[PDB]
Protein backbone atom coordinates (compact mmCIF):
# COMPACT_ATOMS: atom_id res chain seq x y z
CA UNK A 1 0.00 0.00 0.00
CA UNK A 2 2.66 2.36 -1.22
CA UNK A 3 -0.09 4.47 -2.75
CA UNK A 4 0.50 7.24 -0.32
CA UNK A 5 -1.69 9.78 1.42
CA UNK A 6 -2.23 13.36 0.23
CA UNK A 7 -3.90 16.08 2.28
CA UNK A 8 -4.79 19.69 1.63
CA UNK A 9 -4.30 23.09 3.03
CA UNK A 10 -7.29 24.52 1.20
CA UNK A 11 -8.03 28.18 0.48
CA UNK A 12 -9.33 29.00 3.98
CA UNK A 13 -6.19 27.63 5.68
CA UNK A 14 -8.02 24.89 7.59
CA UNK A 15 -7.11 21.49 6.17
CA UNK A 16 -9.59 19.38 4.26
CA UNK A 17 -10.79 17.02 7.01
CA UNK A 18 -9.90 13.67 5.49
CA UNK A 19 -6.86 12.70 3.48
CA UNK A 20 -6.74 10.98 0.14
CA UNK A 21 -4.70 8.83 -2.08
CA UNK A 22 -1.84 9.66 -4.41
CA UNK A 23 -3.15 7.59 -7.30
CA UNK A 24 -0.11 7.63 -9.56
CA UNK A 25 2.83 9.64 -10.83
CA UNK A 26 2.99 10.85 -14.41
CA UNK A 27 6.12 10.71 -16.40
CA UNK A 28 5.19 13.71 -18.52
CA UNK A 29 7.78 16.37 -17.73
CA UNK A 30 6.63 19.75 -18.95
CA UNK A 31 9.34 21.39 -20.99
CA UNK A 32 8.95 24.65 -19.12
CA UNK A 33 8.58 24.16 -15.44
CA UNK A 34 9.57 20.70 -14.31
CA UNK A 35 6.29 18.86 -13.91
CA UNK A 36 6.05 15.35 -12.53
CA UNK A 37 2.31 16.06 -12.36
CA UNK A 38 0.81 13.78 -9.76
CA UNK A 39 -2.77 12.75 -9.16
CA UNK A 40 -4.34 12.77 -5.72
CA UNK A 41 -7.78 11.20 -5.69
CA UNK A 42 -9.92 12.52 -2.86
CA UNK A 43 -13.28 11.69 -1.36
CA UNK A 44 -15.65 14.65 -1.39
CA UNK A 45 -18.56 14.29 1.04
CA UNK A 46 -20.31 17.68 1.10
CA UNK A 47 -18.90 18.73 -2.29
CA UNK A 48 -16.44 20.94 -0.44
CA UNK A 49 -13.80 20.58 -3.09
CA UNK A 50 -15.11 22.42 -6.23
CA UNK A 51 -12.81 21.18 -9.02
CA UNK A 52 -10.84 24.12 -10.25
CA UNK A 53 -9.43 26.00 -7.31
CA UNK B 1 -8.45 39.69 -4.40
CA UNK B 2 -10.57 37.40 -2.25
CA UNK B 3 -9.82 34.56 -4.67
CA UNK B 4 -6.23 34.42 -3.52
CA UNK B 5 -5.16 37.05 -0.97
CA UNK B 6 -5.72 35.53 2.48
CA UNK B 7 -5.89 38.43 4.90
CA UNK B 8 -5.14 38.42 8.65
CA UNK B 9 -4.20 40.84 11.43
CA UNK B 10 -0.95 41.54 13.26
CA UNK B 11 0.71 44.01 15.56
CA UNK B 12 2.66 46.95 14.31
CA UNK B 13 3.99 50.11 15.83
CA UNK B 14 3.35 53.09 13.58
CA UNK B 15 5.72 55.58 15.23
CA UNK B 16 8.93 53.60 14.79
CA UNK B 17 11.04 56.32 16.35
CA UNK B 18 14.74 55.88 15.72
CA UNK B 19 17.95 57.40 17.08
CA UNK B 20 21.19 57.47 15.00
CA UNK B 21 20.35 54.00 13.67
CA UNK B 22 18.87 52.70 16.94
CA UNK B 23 15.11 52.27 17.46
CA UNK B 24 13.81 54.23 20.40
CA UNK B 25 10.74 55.31 22.34
CA UNK B 26 10.41 58.94 23.37
CA UNK B 27 8.72 59.77 26.69
CA UNK B 28 7.37 63.16 27.69
CA UNK B 29 6.32 64.59 31.03
CA UNK B 30 6.01 67.84 32.98
CA UNK B 31 6.91 68.78 36.54
CA UNK B 32 4.74 69.47 39.56
CA UNK B 33 2.69 72.66 40.02
CA UNK B 34 4.86 74.71 42.35
CA UNK B 35 7.98 72.57 41.82
CA UNK B 36 10.64 72.51 39.11
CA UNK B 37 12.13 70.37 36.38
CA UNK B 38 15.39 69.73 38.23
CA UNK B 39 13.53 68.09 41.08
CA UNK B 40 11.59 66.19 38.40
CA UNK B 41 14.35 65.38 35.89
CA UNK B 42 16.70 64.15 38.61
CA UNK B 43 13.63 62.38 39.99
CA UNK B 44 13.45 60.74 36.56
CA UNK B 45 17.17 60.04 36.99
CA UNK B 46 16.22 58.12 40.14
CA UNK B 47 13.74 56.22 37.96
CA UNK B 48 15.74 55.93 34.71
CA UNK B 49 18.78 54.35 36.34
CA UNK B 50 16.50 51.63 37.74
Amino acid sequence: NGKAKVSLITSDGIKFPQDGTLEFSDVTVDQTTGSITLRAIFPNPDHTMMPGM
Amino acid sequence: FSAFSSSRWEYGSPRLERYNGLPSMEILGQAAPGKSTGEAMELMEQLASK
